[PDB]
């Protein structure tokens, strides 16, 4: 029936997506040999939509992982639950990507682009009915944003129908990793305004803030940021995974959430981000949710939303507790702070509340909102573009490949009008 | 898989090839004897040693490297000593005559009678080899074998293979110091065909070498073999992420697609730390700020060049040891607000995050201690363009009375030859000059 | 004419600049290829005088 088909890409795509992986296969009880140890009720119904019915109850999951670099399936495979997955799926070349996107586009995206495509077709018709597909990769090399677009664009020329949601890694200038990536980050981001239904944006520095400031680790690493998003994800998948009293797909969220599809960006957040320490001493309640959903430290974004307007706003629950307390606070919020939401629509939060909380925890809550802050990121990345294309710097590698120089350009043109449509929609001025 | 072939031409190639392999061999717990004695008490092993090691059907290992010397004197050196029985004889080719610091006769007379037989013995190398990346070619600028040789046979390695990796390791001749006379004669012919035909280049030299033992080894009596076991040690830091994995594994394509910002630029600036002896290294907190910092310090460069000269367009970061990814986010907070570090008005940051979970070794006899973590780094400065300005004035005061040219006259080579490399080391000088200009 | 002038005056100024952008090296730059020509009308330039 209605199932969803996961993609992974680049290494830390495939990493998150292993985090991913683990922790619904522990909240879901899920042994690492492949049988099914919970002791739940809903944990059997819906199970079949990341998994597949096999013989001896022996769900296998439902995900296709693509590289370049055969060093990455050696070591996700060595983890606890790396020999549950599907061995064919693990789709490697032999050449590395080199965090080249032309090169990895154009050597490495020829002759290896047709066992996949083969895989994820085989893996469409195995099933009924599909309503989307999801791909968790980075743009910080030629892995993630170099076949991700790809992969993509040919999914939506063969399946228009279907819901092309993303969690890309977005650079930042404080913390890099790759000296061209605002070239490839350009050369991405057009794709992902021309033939991408929705994106959301990932930051490992406001992470790294966060729980610096927040949690308080000892030696904060990548694991922790995995744990995060993945929880992030499993909050947002929580309304088909988990149905309770008002549910919800991802299609309405997009269509509803989205009012331009130039603009489909969005910005992420979990509730909950407490201590060690302080997990003993906290009141659960709402009014407390509601701040730490609205206020900007809790977020990920290496950004203010307080410079903008807010655009649209959806507050997804997970948990047990009412109705109309979700209101009565949007309705507060929105009375007194007028100054931060577009006044030309009214009613931009939307109430989304899961009966069924989550394992290991009984308050969850995501924040899933498009506000006013990437447009600093948005001009940052133009700047920096244009600051290396005016004397062309690191570009003979790209050259040597085959493609021209005119593809920046027309990117670089494409980023510029996206940035003025972005700005003369944030001051959304009701009349003259 | 990710499997590089070593060359290894003249004596200082040949030595550095010794120590590297030296080096794989103890960290990897790999026997002298080229099998797996270790039956009663095991100390590692387990691991991806394909990389570059080859496995048999009996259990044992076959080095994969080219030692080709012309002074059969070397081969003989190396061919008495305790690992003869690991290598092979093929692999270690004798010669007649030698270069012996010059380029004529090592370039057209001596170099082109053993070609078919190297090149014969590298094609039979890759074709024993799945997977290849790049190069690691040994050599010297001031040896005449590691220079006519070296770019006669590198010069055939482009025109046959265009999709592989051609790196460069060699020594510079230092302006204070030298071991000859004859060294620019050769360097001025062997810069050209490391320009025009590689893609990659690692300069330096033995002052720097010399400055940074003293000073922080505290050794009176220095030696080549602690020149060796720093080289070594910053090859196995080099190529980390290739033999064992990590957080981010950084291959060779990985780094050397940023290391060229334009490949007439593709001269970086290695620098490895800790650079310490067993004394500098127990009762010092090591952390990873400290070290970042003191990798910008001219002191610590392994090239005589002022930093604060000219200014950075690209920069390649590297680590090794139990690193965490904090520590690295605040030395890179606080090395891009400093001000006494210049850097160009374009590009607002560029670097690399390359963790590995395998710590750094040591070697019994050795003067390295037990550290918990290295770090080597990779910068493109234009302030090192100063060796080239002395190298070519060195050039000019030395070739307007064409002192010992009369040699290569007779020995056959045309005499424009130091015209056009003249030129073409003023062009790329004026380029390095225009490049560091800033709007 | 002395605009001309001016005009073939425009020509010279940028060799200057762009003789640090001669890509030829490696037999691997960026205006040439294998497929798209030796330094031309517009290439030749990036190699004259300073």
């Amino acid at each position: 029936m209605r199932e969803i088909v996961h993609l992974q890409a680049g290494q830390c795509g495939n990493q998150i997506g292993a985090k991913f992986w683990e922790v619904i296969s522990d909240e879901h009880g899920i042994d690492p040999t492949g049988t099914y140890h919970g002791d739940s009720d809903l944990q059997l119904e819906r199970i079949n939509v990341y998994y597949n019915e096999a013989t001896g109850g022996k769900y296998v999951p439902r995900a296709v992982l693509v590289d370049l670099e055969p060093g990455t399936m050696d070591s996700v495979r060595s983890g606890p639950f790396g020999q549950i997955f599907r061995p064919d799926n693990f789709v490697f070349g032999q050449s590395g990507a080199g965090n080249n996107w032309a090169k990895g586009h154009y050597t490495e995206g020829a002759e290896l682009v047709d066992s996949v495509l083969d895989v994820v077709r085989k893996e469409a018709e195995s099933c009924d009915c599909l309503q989307g597909f999801q791909l968790t990769h980075s743009l910080g090399g030629g892995t993630g944003s170099g076949m991700g677009t790809l992969l993509i664009s040919k999914i939506r020329e063969e399946y228009p129908d279907r819901i092309m949601n993303t969690f890309s890694v977005v650079p930042s200038p404080k913390v890099s990793d790759t000296v061209v990536e605002p070239y490839n980050a350009t050369l991405s981001v057009h794709q992902l305004v021309e033939n991408t239904d929705e994106t959301y944006c990932i930051d490992n520095e406001a992470l790294y803030d966060i729980c610096f400031r927040t949690l308080k680790l000892t030696t904060p690493t990548y694991g922790d940021l995995n744990h995060l998003v993945s929880a992030t994800m499993s909050g947002v998948t929580t309304c088909l995974r988990f149905p309770g009293q008002l549910n919800a797909d991802l299609r309405k969220l997009a269509v509803n959430m989205v009012p331009f599809p130039r603009l489909h960006f969005f910005m992420p957040g979990f509730a909950p981000l407490t201590s060690r320490g302080s997990q003993q001493y906290r009141a659960l309640t709402v009014p407390e949710l509601t701040q730490q959903m609205f206020d900007a430290k809790n977020m990920m974004a290496a950004c203010d939303p307080r410079h903008g307007r807010y655009l649209t706003v959806a507050a997804v629950f997970r948990g047990r507790m009412s109705m109309k307390e979700v209101d009565e606070q949007m309705l507060n919020v929105q009375n007194k702070n007028s100054s931060y939401f577009v006044e030309w629509i009214p009613n931009n939060v939307k109430t989304a509340v899961c009966d069924i909380p989550p394992r290991g925890l009984k308050m969850s809550a995501t924040f899933i909102g498009n506000s006013t802050a990437i447009q600093e990121l948005f001009k940052r990345i133009s700047e920096q573009f244009t600051a290396m294309f005016r004397r062309k710097a690191f570009l003979h590698w790209y050259t040597g490949e085959g493609m021209d120089e005119m593809e920046f350009t027309e990117a670089e043109s494409n980023m510029n009008d996206l940035v003025s449509e972005y700005q003369q929609y944030q001051d959304a001025t009701a009349e003259e | 898989m990710r499997e590089c072939i070593s060359i290894h031409v003249g004596q200082a190639g040949v030595q550095i090839g010794n120590a590297c392999w030296e080096l794989y061999c103890l960290e990897h717990g790999i026997q002298p004897d080229g099998q797996m004695p270790s039956d009663k008490t095991i100390g590692g092993g387990d691991d991806s040693f394909n990389t570059f090691f080859s496995e048999t059907g009996a259990g044992k290992h076959v080095p994969r490297a080219v030692f080709v010397d012309l002074e059969p004197t070397v081969v003989d050196e190396v061919r008495t000593g305790t690992y003869r029985q690991l290598f092979h004889p093929e692999q270690l080719i004798t010669g007649k005559e030698d270069a012996a610091n010059n380029y004529a006769r090592g370039h057209y007379t001596i170099g082109k009678e053993i070609v078919d037989l190297v090149l014969d013995r590298i094609r039979k190398l890759a074709d024993l080899c799945t997977g290849l990346q790049g190069f690691l070619i040994f050599h010297s600028f001031g040896g005449g074998t590691g220079s006519g040789f070296a770019s006669l046979l590198m010069e055939r390695l482009s025109v046959d293979y265009g999709k592989k990796s051609k790196l460069e390791f060699a020594i510079y001749p230092a302006p204070q110091v030298s071991t000859a006379v004859v060294e620019p004669y050769n360097s001025i012919l062997t810069t050209h065909t490391t320009l025009e035909h590689s893609d990659c280049a690692f300069m330096v030299d033995n002052e720097a070498i010399y400055d940074i033992c003293r000073r922080n080894l505290d050794i009176e009596r220095p030696t080549y073999t602690n020149l060796n076991r720093l080289i070594g040690q910053i090859v196995s830091s080099i190529t980390a992420s290739l033999r064992f994995d990590g957080a981010l594994n950084v291959d060779l394509t990985e780094f050397q697609t940023n290391l060229v910002p334009y490949p007439r630029i593709h001269f970086p600036l290695a620098t490895y730390a800790p650079v310490i002896s067993a004394e500098k290294a127990y009762h010092e907190q090591l952390s990873v700020a400290e070290i970042t910092n003191a990798c910008f310090e001219p002191a610590n460069q392994m090239v005589k060049c002022d930093p604060r000269h000219g200014k950075y367009m690209a920069c390649c970061m590297l680590y090794r040891g139990d690193v965490v990814p904090k520590d690295v986010n605040a030395a890179i907070a606080t090395i891009k607000t400093k001000r006494t570090i210049q850097f160009v008005d374009w590009c607002p940051t560029g670097f690399k995050v390359g963790i590995n979970y395998q710590p750094p070794t040591v070697v019994p006899g050795g003067d390295l201690a037990k550290v918990q973590r290295a770090v080597c780094m990779l910068s493109n400065t234009t302030a090192i363009a100063e060796a080239w300005a002395r190298l070519d004035h060195k050039f000019d005061l030395m070739y307007a009375k064409r002192a010992f040219v009369h040699w290569y006259v007779g020995e056959g080579m045309e005499e424009g030859e130091f015209s056009e490399a003249r030129e073409d080391l003023a062009a790329l000088e004026k380029d390095y000059e225009e490049v560091g200009v800033d709007s | 004419k002395v605009l001309l002038e001016r005009e073939e005056k425009q020509k010279d100024y940028q060799a200057r600049k762009m003789h640090y952008l001669l890509s030829t090296k490696q037999i691997s730059g960026i205006y040439n290829s294998p497929f798209r020509e030796h330094p031309d009308p517009w290439e030749l330039r990036l190699q004259k005088a300073k």
